[PDB]
RNA sequence: GUUGGGCACUCUAAGGUGACUGCCGGUGACAAACCGGAGGAAGGUGGGGAUGACGUCAAAUCAUCAUGCCCCUUAUGACCUGGGCUACACACGUGCUACAAUGGACAGAACAAAGGGCAGCGAAACCGCGAGGUUAAGCCAAUCCCACAAAUCUGUUCUCAGUUCGGAUCGCAGUCUGCAACUCGACUGCGUGAAGCUGGAAUCGCUAGUAAUCGCGGAUCAGCAUGCCGCGGUGAAUACGUUCC
């Protein structure tokens, strides 16, 4: 059950409490940051390609 | 205060010395001669007041 | 004419500054200088393993820096020379 | 008017010392009014002391940041400063006396999976 | 558990964005439509040999660079390649896009390209040992102070997967100004997935 | 490695001494100079009201009492778990004075440890008191394994 | 459910007062385990689906306050 | 003594007042208010109108025996009635809904 | 600091300069280097981060993804409601709160940093003991809001008890979020107040703005934080040494 769940967040629900936070591009909920509207691993990905135009490397 | 500290403190120098000497006795030669003759004789003036 | 520059980069923010800077000065509107507001910055930590690892993480950082220029005399022959300034999309202009 | 900034641990003070009598006036507050716990007040004068400028300057300052002990550092500090701003002469004892250190010991940066910048959970086996 | 990638570690010091914008308000859809167009552009032009796509977004304007290091595949007839590449990006992104391609000169340089090259070579069934160092002598000869090629995956070896180096020449991964190329490609075969990772030293920047 | 220094600050606004600030240093819970600032000065009071002295003498002289010469330090080769005397630099003298000071005087138990804390120290100026069981324990201990030196 | 007003599904509530209407009957088969008890059900057995089946409780005088999942333990134990 | 139990001598008003079974400090302190005691009395020291007014005050009040005797209610009403709660209360599982595969030490 | 005024000062964010054993003396092959000294805001990789070599454990991930091979297919696929992932006799890791006068309660005075806010942050006023409620200013934010920091300091009060310690658990009545808080949410109010009076064998963290302690913030998210990630506040004790693990 993959993209039939997929398939489900891109609906709308009965409610909007059923609606949840989801990928984007790689299917999974649990760690999907809200501004970039992407899943945390795919996010390291990204910005590790150069994409995603703010995040570097951090140390302060 | 002053007494006890004079003489437990001359006391174990002094045991050392002797330690020394006595766990090696033909080695290093002398300093522990005249070492453990002036730790004695200050025992001795320590005590003695 | 309160015009906040807000970008990524220091550089192509210098660039856009000092091109409004440069092209209001040089016709006589008093420019107050790039005036240099407090940067909006996120940090993303992220564990780093795909599924075990709690501790093994991987901290992002996000800077948004943004400078302030304001243009106090009207000088429309300013306000003409700005509609025409095309600098690039990193540093969204917003007057 | 002179004038010494001083800065620890995240707090910022303004000492302008003006020609006067020895008050010193954090923020239209004096100093036990403002700080307590005389050992910051004798530790905050230590520059005052030091060299003898005992009643010959009031003390103005206008701090920012920190706490307390952080404020007495920067008051203290800007006081050092603005007393070299005083008297060139004296820096050999300032500087022997520390007092144009700025002791650099921000509080740490935390770190992943310790508790507090050094602190490991627990280890167990 | 090893190596950060260098593409990654060295934005924001040397190398660019390749995605060049500034956040208002929508930020995640304009992720979400650049990724689905690096996916398209990627899918067309991977037997092209597009290496890097550059985006911009300038109210309302999308300038999209190609670095692509041959010009007449993708600039073409001159009418027909821009018009197949903006026509359906303009309608499945619903906005204007302008097309500007960049050729990459010394094709060799480019670790996208050259990973995708031994990837190839690989699916035409050439021993993965001609690959590697063929390549290193064609980037040798394009001019690099250093070359890693590491292919990982079923070399032909069933039961067994083991990865294979080869370099030359200097690849400092610590020194933080080295500008190098790192990138990835996979090589599907029917023993199962190949991993080709190429890292190129090219110089310094003082 | 090598051995490394430390600091300390040198005075009191009452009381100006390097080892009085010492002391409020020790017995710091939890990062709070206040409380042990206010114990302090309000113990050093009762320790002047109590006895017509300054309160100085009678610390130095609880000090006195109680810093060991002679600890004892460990040294085990094969199974015999020997004891070597060690005499103390002065410095560890000075510093296992202050903990026995501030450990016996918060374990002994009054209706503060200002009352606590003086009482510690009007005992262990006249010298039967709570940390010198340790003096006099350490310098037994000392006494009776004197051979090792 | 403080001043909303108290809470029951429409569907359970519909087919209870279709129930008081007239009379009583069988037991009603609801899944409704979120509604409370008003006192207009006192009387009426009704089966609540606890997860695989539909059990029957009879509702009193002292049944009101709470709501129906209270009386359908789901956890089975020893 | 007051609600038929003691409360100690040598306390303050408001918590010698606590020990009753009934009233902690806010309903003592809401008794003190208006009687006017002013919180600082013992109540070896009272007298007896000051200490006549507390009595009928906590008369008025839901106090001693009431409050066990509806809690006996509550409990055999949850008991009887079925509902799992109650089933908490008897078999010695938490009630108010709490994990149970660690502490919950006060039910056995 | 509201106005006018000023860029001095802090601050902010850009470009610099700046610390390199550079200079002195000593030791040491003359080297490399080391010990003390001077200058200096900074002294010997100044403090920290990011950076994790060849390889080891066929370590982990087919459940982020992509996947070779094998299997199911009107089902090992799909929808829907309901339950469960929160069970509970037990063990076991990590954590929170205490066992109390350096304490508890009450009142007064002050001091932060870092970060967030558009169908969001939400002032102020009013009501409610309180959780909160109604109307709503300003704010796409160095302005406005979150946001009244807390330990601290100073007074009042208790006086060493299973208590004016501690809050488990529990009854009743409430509040907010949201179709909906029964299993299974957080918070408040009243009442009840337990075990616990510093912990056996064993065992862990930390070398300085650290440990200890005190609050603050943000993700996640309608709502759920004692977790995590950062932030400041006060702020130590010790390092003789390499005998032992």
């Amino acid at each position: 059950a993959k993209k039939s769940m997929i398939a489900k967040q891109q609906r709308t629900p009965k409610f909007k409490v059923q609606e949840y936070t989801r990928c984007e591009r790689c299917g999974r909920p649990h760690s999907v940051i809200r501004k970039f509207k992407l899943c945390r691993i795919c996010f390291r990905e990204l910005a590790y390609k150069g994409q995603i135009p703010g995040v570097k490397k951090a140390s302060w | 205060a002053a007494a006890a500290a004079a003489a437990a403190a001359a006391a174990a120098a002094a045991a050392a010395a002797a330690a020394a000497a006595a766990a090696a006795a033909a080695a290093a030669a002398a300093a522990a001669a005249a070492a453990a003759a002036a730790a004695a004789a200050a025992a001795a003036a320590a005590a003695a007041a | 004419i309160r015009i906040r520059l807000k970008a990524y980069d220091h550089r192509i923010l210098d660039q856009s500054a000092e091109k409004i800077v440069e092209t209001a000065k040089r016709s006589g509107a008093s420019v107050s200088g790039p005036i240099p507001l407090p940067t909006e910055k996120s940090v993303y930590t992220i564990l780093r393993a795909v599924h075990k690892y709690k501790d093994s993480r991987e901290q992002f950082e996000m800077r948004t820096h943004k400078r302030l220029i304001d243009i106090v005399n009207p000088t429309p022959q300013t306000v003409d020379a700005l509609m025409r300034l095309d600098l690039p999309s990193g540093v969204d202009i917003e007057i | 008017q002179y004038y010494g900034t001083g800065r620890r641990k995240s707090s910022v003070a303004r000492v302008r010392l003006v020609p006067g009598e020895g008050r010193i006036v954090v923020n239209n507050r004096e100093i036990s009014e403002h700080i307590p716990s005389a050992a910051l007040i004798e530790d905050i004068k230590q520059p005052l002391t030091l060299t003898e400028t005992a009643g010959t300057y009031d003390v103005l300052v206008n701090v920012h940041g920190g706490g307390l002990s952080g404020q007495a550092g920067a008051i203290r500090h800007g006081i050092a400063r603005a007393l070299l701003e005083a008297d060139p002469e004296y820096r050999t004892t300032l500087k022997r006396a520390g007092l144009l250190t700025r002791d650099a010991r921000m509080k740490e940066r935390k770190k992943y999976g310790l508790k507090g910048a050094r602190r490991a959970p627990q280890f167990s086996k | 558990g090893q190596k950060v990638n260098p593409v990654g570690l060295r934005i924001g010091v040397i190398r660019d964005w390749e995605s060049k914008w500034y956040a208002g308000k929508d930020y995640a859809d304009f992720l979400h439509e650049d990724l689905k167009i690096r996916e398209y552009i990627s899918k067309r032009l991977s037997d092209a040999s597009v290496s890097k796509v550059e985006i911009e977004r300038a109210a309302n304007r999308v300038n999209i660079t190609i670095h692509t290091a041959k010009p007449g595949m993708v600039i073409g007839k001159g009418g027909s390649e821009v018009e197949a590449l903006r026509k359906a990006l303009n309608s499945l992104t619903g906005k204007r896009v302008h097309i500007n391609i960049l050729e990459i000169k010394r094709a060799d340089l480019d670790a996208q390209l050259v990973a995708d090259n031994i990837a190839r070579q690989l699916e035409n069934r050439v021993s993965f040992r001609r690959a590697q160092k063929q390549q290193i002598q064609r980037t040798m000869r394009a001019g690099a102070q250093g070359v890693k090629t590491m292919v990982s995956g079923r070399l032909g070896g069933a039961d067994i997967a083991r990865s294979e180096y080869y370099s030359e020449g200097t690849v400092p991964l610590h020194t933080l100004r080295a500008d190098i190329d790192y990138a990835t490609s996979e090589a599907d075969t029917t023993y199962g997935k190949l991993g080709v990772k190429v890292w190129i030293y090219r110089g310094e920047v003082l | 490695k090598g051995p490394v220094a430390k600091r300390d600050v040198l005075p009191d606004p009452i009381y100006n001494s390097k080892l009085v600030s010492r002391l409020i240093n020790k017995m710091m819970i939890d990062g709070k100079k206040g409380k042990s600032q206010t114990i302090l000065y309000k113990s050093f009071d009762i320790i002047k009201e109590r006895t017509g002295n300054d309160a100085m003498e009678v610390f130095e002289q609880a000090l006195k009492n109680i810093m060991p010469v002679l600890e004892v330090k460990a040294r085990r080769v094969g199974g015999a778990n020997y004891q070597v005397p060690v005499e103390v630099r002065p410095e560890r003298r000075t510093t296992l004075g202050l903990r026995w000071l501030v450990n016996y005087a918060r374990l002994r138990g009054e209706k503060t440890m200002e009352e606590r804390l003086a009482n510690e120290i009007l005992d262990a100026a006249n010298n039967t008191g709570a940390a010198v069981k340790k003096r006099e324990d350490t310098h037994k201990m000392a006494e009776a394994n004197k051979a090792f030196a | 459910s403080l001043k909303k007003g108290p809470f029951v599904d429409g569907h359970l509530m519909t087919k209870i007062e279709k129930l008081n209407e007239t009379d009583k009957k069988q037991v009603v088969k609801t899944w409704s385990r979120r509604s409370t008890i008003f006192p207009q059900f006192i009387g009426h057995t009704i089966a609540v689906y606890d997860g695989r089946k539909h059990v029957p409780v009879f509702i009193s005088e002292d049944m009101v306050g709470h709501k129906l999942g209270e009386f359908a333990p789901t956890r089975t134990y020893k | 003594r007051i609600a038929g139990v003691d409360i100690p001598r040598d306390k303050r008003v408001v918590i010698s007042l606590t020990y009753i079974f009934g009233i902690g400090r806010t309903t003592a302190q809401q008794v003190l208010k208006e009687a006017g005691v002013s919180e600082d009395t013992r109540v070896r020291d009272l007298t007896e109108e000051e200490l006549g007014k507390i009595r009928d005050i906590i008369d008025k009040l839901k106090v001693e025996g009431d409050l066990r005797r509806e809690v006996s209610l509550n409990i055999k009403r949850l008991i009887e009635i079925g509902s799992y709660r109650g089933i908490r209360h008897r078999r010695g599982l938490p009630v108010r809904g709490q994990n149970s595969k660690n502490n919950a030490r006060t039910r056995k």
